[PDB]
């Protein structure tokens, strides 16, 4: 954490020097804003696309390197397996998704930057193609998974419009400042939301948790919203979602300032939902946003397997049990720019170059395993589609291993998971051929990896008998509703070792000692 | 809402393609076009036919993966939006909707609606950057940038690289994309030392990639998802003229691997 | 390295060359229309103007000196325009040939929100080239579309351009060809006057509408002036 | 965001408009004095110059085309000058009415140490406006200050401006009015020639004295010529 | 418009000695208002010109000069001050001997601001 905070300044300087159009004041200097609750204004931003500008700068640097011939880029291909030689990660096996060709690549070091695994749940704010194939394969090869149960949610997201959509647009957290979260008292109301009298609205989160001031933490609000929607008092087309009314805020304040502060959000909502937020109340539903878990790494960003470095969102890194706002991009840029080169140079200097080609037996074994897996998946040709299995797994995970977790629910999910995996492996239907642009095969592989990973993450959630950060246990909560920690027994990092059995992974404890910031 | 669709279907790059008609009866007005295509693909898989392949990553109109020509206008009839942002409430019951990918020499067709857009990457690789290294950066507040210049640069830089400008322009030119990149990089002081070379290189790369010339028709800005205005083309033209006055010679083209 | 010749290398340089040539040609066309407007005054005024075109600065400059310079400049400009237009058209054809539903159509259902300049400019340019050839061969030389013993060559220092004009626009086919070319040239100017300003980079948010209006008024004036003459000659208004 | 029209919003923009208009008007006044200097050469030269003013580009341009263009430009410039001067004078007058000791004067005493341009420019401007509205009506039209059967209108391509000039400056009141107007215009030029350069921002340590000398010499030459004309006409030196 | 704490190092941007001297000459205005009272038109042109020249000769004032002058000029026209006839009492009466060239500088800036389409903002209404 201290290293990241120390290199953040160099991150900002390098980003500025590359031509990233950060917001500037009238005098020509940079501008800063508070991130909706932070006590200081330490955030540098573009208008609404800071991540896009940062990625564009990084991609421009990468393109410059490619033009120089130093870096070779392979788009539209995905890593399918990792080849370890003499205990060192010495290559990968990939598949070109355009022609279906299987290729073997050998190198001295392998770095994984495949992002988080938040797409294990069917509904999430992550992209459609986000997956966890690479990290799961690395963990199977011998890498240790660090705290897989640590997941971060987001309070404000657009709810689904039926049983076909698996993407939830991420609203900003600048909303809910007026509170006004409510649900109609009657379970089924055909009247317009604005036609409902203020006395006829079950304004939950107002009569409950009144000391906070209708500004409760996102965890409690999201759990209450999920409980309300599961009880049958939903307001969306599919019964999922809660009402966030802005009529009182509009009446109290001036429309011009509310417009100047929420114009982009209102326009995007009207483009997506089709209803003007000024008149009709918003509909929101929390969704999973980030995964603090990942492959365990040391101070050198190196996993358990020598020669394998995990950076970005794919490692546990230093986010603990809750990721602060505007920190994931900073961590990724720190790992890419000012951290990985030193450690990778040290590791490469400790060894000698070359010595391994793609003709080694390990590469052939990995290629044969990948080919057999692909052939089996293509030859199952059952009845149910891949999307149905993914939706079932996501619904089960969100219901049991979601925001509210209890021992009975986790045990039920752990019992249910192998049956779902067997049904997927026995009754799945993917069309097409291996040597074609078949997206169904990629989706099936990602679904299989998600099914394998869900059992491990549920086991980790069950093992941790305390509430901390995103991981919340109902048996270890304060009477107010917050999370209660147990620093006497669970003040460590849990790394899970793949023992060959998906239900019996070995547990390793890395103790955490605090010398400068004491727990409180 | 019953909808008839005419989807372009092509097996591979060299196999000729053709239009196929698919009729679906129940279409939710509030669901997006891509969700409708996903439902159609699921129905085809249930029936046993080959699903339609298309590009989609973000479903938010930021990544630029979406690429579809709907009813002859890129990114659907509505303007200032991407294909993923288009919803079925903008259409009429019983309408016939034609779906087909971009058509250009520099954008080879790989599947029914999937095209290759590596030409934009090669254009970017031809000097479309700032040649700075890691760790040598000065302090952020060293060089002041006026708010107007920063706003114009941010307006020009918000290009998702969807390629709709190439497919909409009757000449099939990439002038809008190159102009936007050049305007974004040339409005900041950090891009000053190498702008006059950069544009020329970029322009040459476009001419090498197979894109057409520009007739100043203006069709490119009409369908651009992020409303990149036509002043970027004027800025690029001014930069090219000034570079030609200085005797700037284009470098060797970027040959694809 | 070479300098200005670098414009030959890239497409945008060819467009800049085309824009400068279009500037010169638009100026010449406007001046020619203004000069030809004098034929309504009478044969004496038109003949005097034709004679004085050859005597620009007679005490200082020699006979047919500025006129020959203007002719050479116009010839060089039109040759550069033809070369650049042909090169750009061939480049666009190659850029669209590979991926098209048919040899004559690119998209199944393409609908253009903006104008159709790609067609009008090219077809009008071809028609203008053919008409320029026919016009140079028809009125200046008088060796086509003329009954024998009707075209009077310039003898000595007297000119009979009024008689040649009044005896020229008699065949309905000739006046129809002239009218069609004038319509196509009107469209060509209406696009190109703004297109050349855009190509050179002299356009912003403020001046866009002003430039468009200037193009509209210039094209309208040129079209009206150029179509007034053949109809007036054919209908006997000017005799 | 309109562009140049922003100059109409602020006082400095009005001053810039006045500077450009005054530049044009000073050029026209100098050219007019130089042209009127030809009347000393005799009636033939003056009549030839007056006739040739209309036939500026007769071999190429039409009759009175350039003269009409110049007339329109001068009229637009003088209208803009009048409007901007009136607006600025009213605005400056409103800036002193609130605190003046009396409606006639600001202070009990006020020792000016740099000049009296504020009175000179305004009074000379209004007198020049009246003189122009009388001059155009007196010499160009010949419908005032003339005995019947004295003014000869231009009939055909012959001009009798020499006769009109020699029969115009005969009333002592008319020549006195002309002399007073020329004195006021001399002061007006002596200030405005440097004032416009200062307003446009083309001034510094080096060029200030040179600009003042240029203003002095221009005003002196204009005054000398424009008072030598009517005095010599009245005294019988030119007949 | 520079906030506190965001300033770079002092020696980051070099300023020529001539420009610094001219900026110091223009900036030494005590705001006595004698130029307004001495001017027959009662205009505040010398004060605005001196401020604009002081803030425009340094690099730090470059990013927002063309707007600034227009705003200042508009504010003067809104405040009730007269126009400038280029008479010259302002310089002859100013205690700090501010030359008339500052006014010319202001004029140039305004002309340039007119060319780029800069529009004045809303006037500053007194409380
Ligand atoms: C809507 C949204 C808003 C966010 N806002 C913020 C914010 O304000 N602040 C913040 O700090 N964070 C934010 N985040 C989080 C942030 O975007 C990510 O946590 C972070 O950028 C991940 O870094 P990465 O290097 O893994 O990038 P990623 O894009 O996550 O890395 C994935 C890359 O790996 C490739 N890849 C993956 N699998 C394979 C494979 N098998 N084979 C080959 N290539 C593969 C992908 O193609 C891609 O290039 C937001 C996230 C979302 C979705
Ligand atoms: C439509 C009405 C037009 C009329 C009535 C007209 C008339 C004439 C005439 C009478 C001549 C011969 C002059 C002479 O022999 O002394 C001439 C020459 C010429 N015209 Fe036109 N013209 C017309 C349109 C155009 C246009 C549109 C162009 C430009 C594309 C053009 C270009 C020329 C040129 C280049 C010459 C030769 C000039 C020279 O040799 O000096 N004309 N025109
Ligand atoms: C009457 C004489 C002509 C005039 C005044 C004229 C004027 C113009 C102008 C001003 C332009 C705009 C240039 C730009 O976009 O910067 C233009 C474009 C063009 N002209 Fe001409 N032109 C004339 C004759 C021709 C001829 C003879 C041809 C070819 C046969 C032609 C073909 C074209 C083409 C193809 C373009 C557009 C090419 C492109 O935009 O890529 N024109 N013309
Ligand atoms: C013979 C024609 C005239 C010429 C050549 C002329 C020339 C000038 C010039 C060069 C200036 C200086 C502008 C500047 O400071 O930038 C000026 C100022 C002025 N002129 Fe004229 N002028 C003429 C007629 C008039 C008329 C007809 C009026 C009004 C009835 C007039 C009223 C003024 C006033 C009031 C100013 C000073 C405005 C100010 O300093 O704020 N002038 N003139
Ligand atoms: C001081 C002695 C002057 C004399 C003897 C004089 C004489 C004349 C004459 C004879 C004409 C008629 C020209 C023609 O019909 O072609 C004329 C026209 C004119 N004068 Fe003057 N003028 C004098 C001063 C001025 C001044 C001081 C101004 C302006 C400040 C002025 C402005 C004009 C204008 C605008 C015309 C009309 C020109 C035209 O219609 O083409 N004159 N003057
Ligand atoms: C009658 C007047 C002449 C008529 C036309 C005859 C000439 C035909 C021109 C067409 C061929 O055009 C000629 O070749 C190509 C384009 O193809 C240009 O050459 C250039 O093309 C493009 C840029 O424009 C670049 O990608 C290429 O690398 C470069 O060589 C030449 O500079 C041009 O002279
Ligand atoms: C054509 C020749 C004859 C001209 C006849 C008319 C002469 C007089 C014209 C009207 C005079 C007043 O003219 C009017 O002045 C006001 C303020 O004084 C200007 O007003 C403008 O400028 C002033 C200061 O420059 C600003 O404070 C004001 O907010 C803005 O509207 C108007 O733009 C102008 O129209
Ligand atoms: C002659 C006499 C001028 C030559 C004509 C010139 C090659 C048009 C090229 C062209 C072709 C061939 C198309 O099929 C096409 C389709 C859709 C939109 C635009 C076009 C297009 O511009
Ligand atoms: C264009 C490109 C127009 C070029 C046309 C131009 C060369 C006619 C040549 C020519 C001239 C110059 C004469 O002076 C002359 C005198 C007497 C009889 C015949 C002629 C004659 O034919
Ligand atoms: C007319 C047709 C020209 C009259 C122009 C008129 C507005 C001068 C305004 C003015 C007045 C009224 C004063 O009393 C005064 C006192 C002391 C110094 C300056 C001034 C001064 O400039
Ligand atoms: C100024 C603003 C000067 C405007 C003065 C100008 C309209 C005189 C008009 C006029 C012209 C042009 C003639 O040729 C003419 C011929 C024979 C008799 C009368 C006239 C005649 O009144
Ligand atoms: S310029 Fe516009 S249309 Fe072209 S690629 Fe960029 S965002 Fe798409
Ligand atoms: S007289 Fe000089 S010091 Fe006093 S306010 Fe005016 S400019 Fe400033
Ligand atoms: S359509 Fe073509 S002509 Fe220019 S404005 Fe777009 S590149
Ligand atoms: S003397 Fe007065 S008119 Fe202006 S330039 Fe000075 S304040
Ligand atoms: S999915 Fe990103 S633009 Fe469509």
């Amino acid at each position: 954490v201290y290293r990241l905070a120390q290199v953040s300044v160099n991150i900002i300087d390098q980003c500025v020097a590359q031509g990233v159009p950060f917001a500037r004041e009238y005098g020509g200097l940079l501008d800063n804003r508070s991130f909706g609750g932070a006590q200081v204004a330490r955030t540098f931003y573009a208008r609404g696309q800071t991540g896009q500008q940062l990625l564009l700068g990084a991609y421009q640097a990468l393109s410059r390197q490619i033009a120089a011939g130093t870096v070779k880029m392979f788009p539209r291909t995905e890593m399918l397996d990792l080849v370890v030689v003499d205990g060192r990660a010495r290559g990968i096996i990939t598949r070109d998704m355009v022609t279906g060709k299987i290729t073997r690549y050998a190198a001295d070091a392998v770095v994984l930057a495949t992002g988080g695994y938040g797409n294990v749940f069917y509904l999430s704010t992550n992209a459609k193609g986000c997956n966890a194939t690479a990290i799961w394969r690395a963990h199977r090869r011998g890498a240790f998974f660090g705290n897989p149960c640590f997941t971060q949610i987001h309070p404000t997201c657009i709810p689904v419009s039926g049983e076909y959509q698996s993407k939830l647009t991420l609203m900003s957290e600048s909303l809910r400042n007026d509170g006004r979260i409510w649900v109609p008292k009657k379970k089924g109301d055909t009247r317009r939301p604005q036609d409902i009298p203020e006395s006829e609205r079950d304004y939950y989160l107002e009569e409950r948790y009144p000391s906070f001031g209708n500004l409760v933490p996102r965890d409690i609000a999201s759990r209450a919203a999920k409980q309300v929607c599961d009880e049958g008092r939903g307001v969306g087309p599919g019964g999922l979602g809660v009402y966030l009314d802005f009529a009182d805020a509009i009446k109290r304040l001036g429309r011009q300032k509310i417009a100047e502060r929420y114009g982009n959000l209102f326009d995007m909502y009207k483009q997506i939902t089709g209803e003007d937020p000024y008149e009709t109340p918003m509909r929101i539903y929390p969704a999973v946003h980030y995964t603090m878990g990942g492959l365990w790494v040391d101070y050198n960003l190196q996993s358990t397997i020598p020669g394998l470095f995990v950076i970005g969102e794919a490692n546990f890194s230093d986010h603990g049990a809750n990721r602060l706002g505007a920190s994931a991009l900073m961590q990724g840029l720190a790992d890419g720019y000012f951290i990985l080169p030193y450690t990778i140079a040290n590791f490469l200097a400790q060894v000698k170059p070359g010595g391994v080609s793609i003709d080694r037996p390990e590469f052939a074994e990995a290629e044969a395993e990948i080919n057999q897996r692909i052939q089996r998946l293509l030859s199952i040709r059952g009845k149910r589609t891949v999307d149905s299995f993914h939706r079932e797994l996501g619904k089960l995970m969100w219901d049991k291993c979601g925001m509210a977790r209890n021992a009975a629910g986790l045990r039920e999910a752990l019992q249910r998971i192998p049956e779902i995996r067997a049904e997927f492996w026995e009754n799945v239907n993917v069309p097409g051929e291996a040597n074609d642009l078949n997206q169904a095969l990629e989706k099936a592989g990602r679904v299989a990896d998600f099914l394998e990973l869900a059992e491990l993450m549920c086991l980790d959630a069950l093992h941790r008998e305390e509430s901390c950060g995103g991981h919340f246990r109902e048996e270890y909560q304060t009477p107010d509703g917050e999370a209660l920690r147990n620093d006497e027994q669970f003040s460590y990092v849990a790394a899970w070792e793949f023992t060959g059995d998906l239900a019996k992974p070995r547990l390793h404890k890395e103790p955490l000692v605090f010398e400068y910031v004491k727990p409180t | 809402m019953k909808i008839t669709l005419k989807i372009w279907r092509q097996k591979n790059r060299n196999t000729p393609g053709e239009f196929k008609t698919y009729v679906m009866d129940n279409v939710n007005p509030d669901m997006s076009f891509l969700e409708m295509l996903d439902v159609l693909n699921e129905d085809l898989m249930s029936r046993g036919e080959e699903p339609v392949a298309f590009d989609h990553d973000c479903r938010e109109g930021i990544c630029g993966m979406c690429s579809l020509m709907i009813n002859g206008v890129a990114h659907g009839p509505k303007n200032a939006i991407t294909t993923c942002q288009l919803h079925m409430r903008s259409f009429k019951d019983g309408d016939t909707i034609t779906v087909e990918p971009w058509r250009a020499s520099a954008f080879p067709i790989l599947k029914d609606l999937v095209v290759d857009r590596s030409a934009f990457d090669r254009i970017i690789q031809a000097g479309g950057y700032i040649s700075v290294s890691t760790g040598s950066a000065p302090d952020a507040n060293t060089i002041p940038v006026s708010k107007v210049a920063a706003d114009r640069a941010m307006d020009a830089a918000a290009c998702i690289g969807c390629g709709a400008c190439v497919a909409a322009c009757p000449n099939g030119s990439a002038m809008l994309f190159t102009a936007a990149k050049v305007t974004h990089l040339a409005l900041l002081p950090q891009g000053q030392p190498e702008r006059y070379q950069r544009v020329v290189n970029m322009v040459a790369q476009a001419d090498f990639e197979g894109f057409g010339n520009c007739t100043n028709i203006g069709e490119c800005a009409a369908v651009c998802p992020k409303e990149i205005s036509l002043e970027t083309i004027a800025q690029l033209n001014r930069d090219l003229v000034m570079a030609a006055l200085r005797g700037i010679e284009p470098n060797t083209p970027i040959v694809p691997a | 390295m070479t300098g200005v010749l670098t414009l030959t290398r890239t497409s945008v340089g060819k467009k800049v060359i085309m824009a400068l040539t279009g500037f010169v040609l638009v100026g010449f066309v406007v001046f020619h229309m203004y000069g030809n407007l004098k034929m309504y005054q009478g044969p004496e005024v038109y003949n005097a103007y034709a004679a004085g075109l050859r005597e620009l600065g007679y005490p200082i400059f020699g006979h047919e000196h500025l006129l020959w310079i203007a002719r050479f400049i116009l010839l060089a400009s039109v040759f550069l325009h033809i070369w650049a237009a042909t090169s750009l058209t061939l480049q666009s054809r190659r850029s669209l040939q590979a991926s098209s539903i048919s040899t004559v159509r690119r998209y199944g259902q393409h609908k253009r929100q903006s104008g159709y300049a790609d067609y009008t400019m090219r077809f009008g340019g071809v028609l203008i080239f053919f008409f320029i050839i026919y016009h140079i061969l028809h009125l200046t030389f008088g060796v086509v579309g003329y009954e024998p013993g009707q075209f009077i060559h310039p003898h000595g220092d007297v000119y009979e351009t009024y008689n040649n004009v009044v005896y020229g626009f008699q065949n309905p086919l000739i006046v129809g060809f002239y009218l069609l070319t004038m319509v196509f040239l009107a469209l060509h100017l209406y696009h190109g006057v703004w297109s050349m300003f855009q190509t050179l980079g002299w356009n912003n948010r403020t001046y866009d509408r002003l430039l468009r209006g200037l193009a509209i008024v210039v094209a309208a004036a040129v079209f009206i002036g150029n179509i007034s003459f053949p109809l007036a000659v054919y209908f006997g208004f000017v005799a």
